[PDB]
Order: C-alpha cells, then structure tokens, then sequence
C-alpha cells in the first residue's frame, strides 16, 4: 500500500540577530553520535536507516504535495503559489529587517511580487505537477532519490496483467475492471523473484518434510466412491475355487485385505506422480508368501519406474525369486538383476520388468517459474493417448501367469489365484486413473519447478506395507472432486503462495546478513574463535525484539527438532562465503545512498575529521560572511599559518603524550579521528567560547572534552566584549565551516523542485485478474 | 458418537462380514470332537482351522 | 428514468478513486458481465523492508 | 605454537566432513537391504543413527 | 439478441459433471453461434471430450 506524502519535508531554519543586520539559513538534520576505532560504513547504515525513518522515505511512497497551493488576488497573476517550503514571507521579513538595520528603504511593491512568487507549482508535460519551493540541499537529494527508486515499482495495470497472463489457469472466472483502472490503473508490485533453493539445498530433508506432510494433510481428505470390500472378496472367491473346508492360497490373499490406511496410501501415490523423483519401499516378511509376492507386483506394474530405485528393484525380485523359485534368500544374495530376471522367466514369470510412466504438460505455467514448462507423471503407467498400461502385452502376460506352474509341477492353485488377482488390479487401474490424473495435476499446480526438481524422500517416513498394497489396488476407490475440496484447496493455494513469498523474503536477508557480517574461514585458531563469537553475537542480536525471521522459516527449520535457534544458527553458518546471486531492492539502494552521503558530507550530522587548537595571540583567516564574533569556522584549514605549516597530529599519538604544554604552546590540528561538536547560534552579542574546556590531562593519558560552541553576533564598537575576547580567552578551537550553515543573502541556493504525479492516477490494491469459480 | 464410527470401521478393516463369519463357523465348530480317534489323528484341530480360514 | 439507481451522485466525487469506489458499491444495481466473489491470487512477492 | 586435530573431523574452510559423498553413502545404506533372512530394519535403523 | 456484439461465456469445473455437459450442449442448442467466441467454442468442446 503506497503512502501518499501531503507535504515535502523541509527543515530550513532562518536566524537572525536581534539587530538584524546578519541573518542565515540552517538545516537541521540533527546531531549523530559517531565513534571511533569501528568501521564507519556500518554505523552510516545504522543512522542511515533512523534518517530514512525521520523524512518518512524508508516505507514505499509517492508524492501529493500538487494540491498545496493557492492563487493571488491580482487578476493578471494567474499562477499557483505552492505552501511547503521556507515561506517567502518569512524571508521578505528577515530581508526588510536587514535593510531595517542599514536604514536602506523596505522592499519595493515590484521587488515583494518578485520574491513572494519564487515558490511556485506548474504542470509538466505528461501530466505531473513540478513544485519549487525553498529547501534544503541534503533532504532534496535524498528525497529525491527516494522517490525515483519507489516510482521504478510502480507499473501500469496493463502492463503487470501482461506479466503475469501466462500463469491464470483455464477455469477460473476472468475479473472485470473498470474503465479507469484499464485507462489510469497503476500498481506497486515487487517483480523479482527470490529462489528458494539455498534453504531446500542446505537442509534437504527438513524442507522436505515439511512440504510433504503439508500436502499429505491436504491430499488425505479428498472424498472417494468405492466397492464394498465385501463384494471384491466375493467377486474373486468365485473366479477361482475358494472354499471354506480347505487351506488354500487365495484364502491367504483375501485374509488381510485392510482399507483402513487407504488414504495415506493414496496420498503417497499422487505424491509419487507429482514430484520428480519420490522414492517408496516395502519391507516383506522373513519368510515370504503370496501376498508378498501381489505386492511386489504391484509396485513394479502401476508404481512409476522414477519411483522404484534399483536397490528396491533387486530386493522385489528376490523375493519373487524366493517364493516362486524353490530358492532361499542366502541363494540369491549375490545374484545381480540380470541373474534374478533369467531365473523368473526360465521358471515362466513374466512380471520382471520395471515400466516408465509418461509425463503431461501442465496447461498453464507452474507459480514461481518464469519462462518455463511443467510436468506430472501420469498415474498407473497408463499412456493418456492409448488409454491402456504401457506394456502392451499385459493381457498375455497375464495369461501365461494363469498357464504356468509355479511352486508345484502338478496344479495351477498359485497361477490362477494371481492371474485373478493381478486381473482385477488391472481392471481397477484401468478404469479409475483419471481421477488420479486429475488430483495430481491439481496437487502439481501448487509447487515450483525448484521444488520439484529438488525435492527428495530420504528420511524413509512415508513407506508402505504390502497389505496395504495389496489392498489398494484391489479395491481401487474413484476420486470424487466436491466443491467443497475446490474451495479448500484454493485457500491452500494462497496459503502456500504467502509462504513461498515469506521465505524467498527470508533467504534475500539471510544472504544479505551473512555477506555483511561474517568474513572468511582459516585453519588457525583464534579465527575459529573470533568466528563463533561473532556468530553468537549475530544470532542473539537478530533473534531479539521482533525476530528477523518469519515464523513459517522457523518452523520448516524446526521440524527436525532444534530449538529454533540452533537451526536458525547452522543455516547461517552454511550460508558463509556462497556464490548465489542476490537482488540490490530499492530500500537497500535508499540506506546506501544515505549512508554515502553521510560519510561524503560529515557536517550536515554534527561531526568533524580534523580540528585545529591555537593560542588566541595568533591570528587565524575565518569565515566571516556569518558575522558571527571570534567565528571558529574555516572555510578550510589553514596549510600554512605565518609562513610555516601547521603541524598535524594522530588522537592517538596526541593520547600517548606526556610534553603537551610544549607542543600546545604553537597550537596544532589534530586529526585521525571523528569529532562530534554542536552549537548553539545566540541571537544577541557576548563572548564566543565553548561549554567545556578543550583538554584534560590524566596520569593515564589526555582527552579532549566535547565541544559546544556558544556563538554569539559581533558589534564591531564594543570595548568590554572585544577587551573580554583579547584577555579572558587564551586559547581557540577551529573546526572546517558547517556546509548547513548558509547566509541569507544567497537564499537563491535553497530553491529546489519536487515532481509529484498525476492526480489522475487510481491505484489498484488487488491486482488479482480472475475470480474464484463458485 | 465413537461406538457407532468403530462399529462402521469394522466393516472396512477385515475382508469379512458377520454374515460370513457365522458361515465360516458353522463348518468348523464341533467337527474335530465328533470324529473318532483315529480320524482325529490325521483332521486339523478346531483352532487350527479357525487360524486357517482367518 | 434513464437509471433504476443512479451509478453514482455527480456532486459528491472529487477525484478518479472517489468515482471507482462508488461504481465499486452501486455495481451491485446493475446487470453484471461477472458478478464477483473472491479474488484468486496467483503471483505474489514481498519485498525487503526497513 | 602448537597444531591440534580438529574434533570429529570437520574442515573450517570446507565447513563439512572430510569425505565429501557421505550424503550420497548415507542414502546407499537406508535403501540397501543387510540382513533379509534374519532381522528387519537394520539399514534404515543404521541410517536414521547415522543421519 | 438484441445486440449482435455482445457474448457469452461460460467457465466449467476441473472435472465436469453431467451438469456441465448439459449446460454445454444447452449453450451450442439454443443460443446463436454469432455470440459464442471461438475460444468459447473450443472450451465447450474440450469440456465434452473430458
């Protein structure tokens, strides 16, 4: 939300003396307190953000300063004279009270209308409105500045549904908008997109975690129609010879059919088609049986190959091996997958081979990735165009299993309860993939390409029992989309998007935090140690008051099971001395800006670099267009001082003195160091001299006091102040003049413009280009 | 409230139905002690047919 | 009458936010291309602050 | 002056452990298979100690 | 009717149910072919083919 600034922030101050003959114009920025020994940069941010904070130019902002005037009473002056600013009425006062003094005639009639017409507000070509007004040279830069980097932000309406045309999906409603959002719309939006892969690289599994329990909770609750349990067991019962007198292996199979974990089964299944590469496994029993055997087929015909590793490949084929192949798991120990898949097929099994699924093209582009293409897995190895499994031969393959004799020469009970078993998976397969299909393109419309490249199952947490394999395929259920899982699953979709936002935010000032503050590594001691005292230093500071780090990041750092801080500290600590590319913001460009200014132009914040002490009996070239009595401004210090340099000397070395009466008795500039002074400009005539006294000596070492000018005006026929001047003060301090400080009579200098765009301009809080379906 | 759920997820975590169970059951139950000893010696036991056929 | 209600009071508006924000309350008077209901989001960026 | 070995053998400029594939070896040992005759769970017991 | 320029358009679910299709067939029927877009035309049509 932009802020729109009623009124340009100014902070010119006229004083004049009680006679009027000097008069000048100040600005105050405010006196800042600078130190010694420490990196100057760090502290020109440091006060660089509270001057940002006092000129109301740290937040974004733009400028409404156009409506602030008014017009004159003569006919023929048709111009606006603009309100902000030093008012010329006050300097017409302080010039009539000058010529007051030098009993020179007021102002003229044609001389007022010249000076009251200074500060003036026109229109520009395109529409803006230019204000001139009075002003100081350090907040018009800075000002200034500011403005132009918010306004590269701010786009027109047009312009950002262009941008962002390429990523509406297909069924949402499109939203209308008004005439004038389309002919005067504008928008303040950030374009740039902060990646997310530092934090999902350094720590792999936590990241992962997290975003697959979000989506399981998620997935878990979408409604499904399925057959009864019941009716399947009797359905298969009857396709072979199941009866209730006699041991048989079918029996074995429909004994632990269990729908209970269907939908975490399910879940893993779309997590498996939505992601690149998520791995799943199963651990059989010791002595493996037939449901064992269902289930490892299973996993090889309907599982994507992407999901099945090779070491779950080896372990799913001996066990095959094992059951169907009079052979124990000793045997088949160092068999290769070669070796294993000779031997099922010599013995007839054909079910040996991994398939590959076949990826679709999502219709829009997936969030987060401009200028790229996304892509899910189809569920079930099914190929959209075919309509059927991948492998072609199924039917046959089926067909032989149901011919063949396995774990007996005489009798076909082991082929045919699974050659009814796999037919029956196979018809459920075949009709219910669509839905699947369409739950994991949705569930895929929600993650990034960085997400789904990277992202990897490590931790083994979401794993599945051949039970539940076994079950799931039998009893396929068919996906239902309510209405009500579609508004869910939209507020999801900006919950996630807020998310991934809040965390690009957090990457940018971690890499920001960790370039500024923490320098190289080295094998030496004392290194490691000043390394972790910085880095304690760091963590406490930042993690104090309001934490720098959003609470989503905390969390997704947490998940493994640090305290918050710890994780916070080792990511930091990964993050030392990276290679990845960082975006310079506006407000970053705004503190440097300031913070250059601040180090270039140390007078404007009340403090010095060098500063000079000499015995009132030597005089001294002074800024006299002040007027000020026993001035001790510079306008630069002086290299020469009566016909011999003037010596300089380190604070340091000054401190470590022990002859200082000597070297003070010719005065010397003392320099190596910031000195911060202030004054206080006295309208009346008196004695020019400091608050304190310019050195103390100690036994351990010498200081010099903080300086506080108290400057008064000169009346040249004085005999007690110029008697008290001569006699009373016997030694001086100069420091370079203050660039703030400027006489009236150059007043020209401070008039200074302001653009502020059109009034015309309507402003777009929800720049959202579509509509929610119901 | 939760009696009504268990009851309802019976149904769903077994292949089976009381109307089944009592089918199986009328098979098994006092088959093995009608049987004479020496039958008895080469016939299941009654819990081992109940652990078969569940 | 050329309106049932008038699409806004001519007098009361100063500027273009003025004139949107009433269109945007008096739209719900007249016959809609789309009527509206929740916006959907899909880019959003948060950038560095202070 | 001295030299003393850096405890649990962590480089300061690589700021991770000498061997530069234990990732890769720690997934090797949660997807592998150790023992399947007799026990269950080593390999991903192994690697969750550890990770 | 009255004014050839103005259109209809109509947006259905991610997966449609019989009552999508029977608005989509009642739309291509019984409305004029001059006020459905052909990008409208071939939504309707992919909306049937699902």
């Amino acid at each position: 939300e932009l802020i729109k600034v009623p009124t340009i922030p100014h902070n010119l101050v006229l004083i004049q003396s009680d006679n009027g003959k000097h008069a000048l114009i100040k600005e105050d920025l405010g006196q800042w307190p600078v130190e010694t020994g420490i990196s100057l940069v760090n502290q020109a941010g440091v006060f660089a953000v509270q001057l940002a904070n006092k000129l109301g130019i740290d937040k974004p902002f733009v400028l409404d300063a156009g409506s602030n005037y008014f017009t004159d009473t003569s006919f023929i002056d048709t111009r606006k004279y603009c309100t902000d600013g030093l008012s010329p009425r006050e300097i017409q006062k302080a010039l009539n009270r000058q010529r007051a003094y030098y009993d020179r005639p007021e102002l003229t009639i044609s001389e007022n209308k010249t000076l009251l017409s200074q500060s003036i507000i026109y229109p520009d070509a395109d529409g803006n409105d230019v204000s001139i007004i009075f002003s100081g040279a350090m907040s018009h830069a800075i000002f200034t500045y500011a403005q132009s980097q918010w306004n590269k932000n701010i786009i027109k309406l047009d312009d950002y549904i262009r941008e962002i045309t390429l990523t509406v999906p297909k069924q949402y409603r499109p939203r209308r908008f008004k005439e004038i959002e389309h002919t005067h719309g504008y928008v303040y939006r950030e374009l740039n997109q902060g990646s997310l892969l530092p934090l999902v690289d350094a720590n792999l599994k936590e990241s992962s975690s997290y975003y697959f329990k979000k989506l399981m909770s998620s997935i878990s609750n979408v409604p499904v129609d399925a057959r009864t349990l019941q009716s399947a067991t009797a359905a298969l019962a009857a396709d072979t010879g199941q009866a209730v007198n006699r041991a048989q292996h079918v029996s074995m199979l429909t004994n632990r059919l269990t729908t209970a974990n269907a939908p975490t089964v399910r879940a893993i299944t779309v997590l498996t088609c939505m992601f690149k590469q998520f791995r799943i496994g199963m651990t059989y029993a010791l002595d493996p049986n037939i449901m064992d055997v269902a289930a490892a087929t299973c996993m090889l015909l309907f599982r994507p190959a992407q999901s099945i590793s090779d070491e779950q490949y080896r372990y799913c084929l001996q066990t095959m091996a094992v059951f169907l192949t009079n052979t124990t798991y000793d045997i088949v120990n160092n068999d290769t997958i070669d070796v294993l898949k000779m031997k099922l097929r010599n013995q007839g099994w054909p079910f040996v081979e991994r398939y590959n699924a076949v990826e679709i093209d999502m219709s829009v582009e997936p969030l987060r990735s401009p200028g790229q293409v996304g892509r899910y897995y189809n569920p079930f190895n099914i190929d959209p165009l075919t309509k059927k499994h991948v492998e072609d031969r199924l039917e046959e393959f089926i067909n032989q299993v149901q011919v063949g004799r396995f774990r007996n020469a005489s009798g076909n009970a082991v082929g045919t309860t699974l050659a009814a078993f796999l037919r029956a998976c196979r018809d459920k397969t075949s009709a219910n993939w669509r839905g699947y299909s369409v739950l994991v393109s949705r569930y895929r419309s929600l993650i990034p390409n960085e997400l789904f490249e990277s992202l990897r199952n490590i931790s083994g947490e979401y794993n599945i029992n051949p039970q539940d394999e076994h079950s799931f395929f039998f009893a396929l259920a068919q996906i239902n989309a309510d209405d009500e899982f579609i508004g869910a699953i939209d507020k999801e979709s900006a919950e996630y998007l807020d998310e991934y936002a809040t965390l690009a935010r957090d990457i940018s000032n971690s890499l920001t935090l960790v370039k500024a503050a923490f320098g190289p590594l080295e094998r030496t001691s004392g290194s490691i140690i000043n390394h972790a005292n910085n880095l304690n230093k760091v963590i406490n500071h930042v993690f104090a008051d309001k934490p720098l780090i959003s609470e989503t990041m905390l969390k997704i750092l947490t998940i493994d099971g640090t305290t918050g801080k710890d994780g916070y500290r080792n990511w930091l600590d990964k993050l030392v001395g990276h290679n990845y590319p960082v975006y310079v913001e506006p407000v970053v460009n705004i503190m440097n800006f300031i913070s250059a200014r601040f180090v270039a132009d140390s007078s404007y914040f009340g403090y010095t670099n060098e500063i000079m002490i000499m015995p009132n009996h030597i005089n001294v070239p002074v800024d006299d267009r002040f007027g000020f009595r026993d001035s001790p401004f510079c306008t630069s210090l002086p290299r020469t001082i009566m016909g011999n340099d003037v010596r300089r000397i380190s604070y340091n070395v000054f401190s470590m003195m022990e002859d200082i009466d000597d070297v003070i008795s010719e005065g010397f500039i003392l320099y190596d160091a910031y000195f911060n002074f202030s004054y206080d400009i006295m309208t009346t005539d008196g004695v020019t001299r400091l608050k304190e006294d310019i050195l103390i000596v100690t036994d351990t070492g010498n200081d010099i006091k903080p300086i506080h000018f108290y400057i008064y005006f000169e009346n040249r026929n004085d005999k007690k102040l110029r008697y008290e001047s001569k006699m009373n003060v016997s030694y001086r301090l100069y420091i370079k003049t203050p660039a703030c400080l400027l006489p009236l009579s150059d007043y020209m200098r401070a008039q200074h413009d302001y653009v502020s765009p059109s009034s015309s301009r309507v402003y777009i809080k929800d720049p959202a280009v579509v509509y929610t379906r119901s | 409230e939760k009696q009504k759920l268990d009851k309802l997820k019976l149904f769903e975590t077994s292949p089976f139905d009381p109307l089944t169970i009592k089918n199986n059951q009328d098979v098994v139950d006092k088959l093995y002690a009608t049987q004479s000893s020496s039958i008895q010696e080469v016939v299941p036991t009654k819990t081992f047919a109940t652990e078969l056929q569940f | 009458k050329l309106f049932e209600t008038s699409p806004f009071d001519p007098l009361t508006i100063k500027n273009n936010q003025d004139v949107v924000d009433k269109l945007y309350a008096t739209q719900s008077s007249s016959i809609q291309e789309v009527v509206p209901t929740k916006t959907f989001a899909t880019e959003l960026q948060f950038g560095v602050t202070s």
